């Protein structure tokens, strides 16, 4: 109060998993700027 | 009313007047891969009608001293028709099949054929030498012989050294020339694996070996054929690549 600069979470978090995943099913896509193959390494 | 039958499948149908009955083995029909017992993610093909229908196979003369033959099916139809060429380009294989085997003759023939269906039916070889590296193995062409089918050297023990009165342990069903015409046995799928490579495993064997051989009388008809017909059941493909057939 008589000075004020005196005055002043992580990321993820773990999930319980017993068994290995899934898969669901999907079919053919067609359009545009939709690109899950693209990454950046 | 349980003599006469008919079949459907695709666009092939089958009628019989003096057939008996029909033998569901084991119990179970032909079915897809359910989703638990799947393994492989990718997306299988089923095609139907231009797999499923009825094949029928080169005719066997049956003679009075004849011994009896086998056939191996996912591989008698490797070569033949749509789902041969299904099998060539795919890695992976599931189906079951239908099994029709017909021989006519008269009233006045005799004799009695057991046909039936052994999965993992392995032939053996045939010879008294007891060092592993020595022993005779039984061929590629006696193992797999495609369409042509092969035929018993030794009936009695199955080639497989075991006796053929036990064979009424698998799935089979009797023709006899008194009695019916022809047999008729529907084969679910069964393996440890729910799917497996088409053109190296065979899934089963069929086997119609003469128990009672064939008689008849001077002036009656000598030729008496054997045919088979077989469907492909409930099918399904996966594992494209190009195609192999060996």
């Amino acid at each position: 109060d008589p000075v004020e600069d005196i005055i002043h979470r992580a990321i993820s978090g773990a999930t319980n998993v017993e068994s290995a995943a899934d898969t669901t099913p999907s079919s053919h896509r067609l359009e545009t700027g939709r690109v899950p193959a693209l990454q950046a390494a | 009313s349980d003599r006469v039958a008919q079949l459907t499948v695709g666009n092939s149908s089958i009628t019989t007047q003096e057939a008996a009955n029909i033998v569901l083995a084991y119990g179970e029909w032909p079915e897809y891969c359910p989703d638990t017992d799947a393994t492989a993610v990718d997306k299988p093909t089923r095609p139907d009608v231009s797999v499923n229908r009825f094949y029928t196979l080169d005719s066997k003369m049956w003679q009075e001293n004849s011994t009896g033959w086998y056939w191996k099916f996912p591989d008698v139809l490797n070569k033949t028709g749509v789902f041969g060429q299904n099998a060539q380009f795919h890695y992976l294989y599931r189906s079951g099949f239908c099994l029709h085997v017909q021989c006519n003759a008269s009233k006045f023939h005799q004799g009695a054929l057991l046909v039936a269906v052994i999965p993992e039916f392995v032939i053996a070889g045939r010879g008294s030498n007891t060092k592993p590296n020595e022993a005779p193995h039984p061929g590629f062409t006696t193992t797999f012989p495609g369409t042509t089918g092969a035929t018993f050297h030794d009936p009695y023990v199955l080639d497989s050294g075991v006796p053929l009165s036990q064979a009424l342990i698998y799935p089979h069903q009797w023709v006899n020339l008194r009695t019916n015409n022809c047999a008729t046995v529907i084969v679910p799928y069964i393996n440890a694996v729910p799917f497996d490579s088409a053109i190296n495993h065979s899934n089963f064997g069929l086997v119609v070996v003469p128990v009672s051989p064939l008689k008849y009388s001077s002036g009656a008809t000598t030729a008496i054929p054997i045919t088979i017909t077989i469907a492909p059941l409930n099918s399904e493909f996966g594992g494209l690549r190009q195609a192999v057939s060996q």
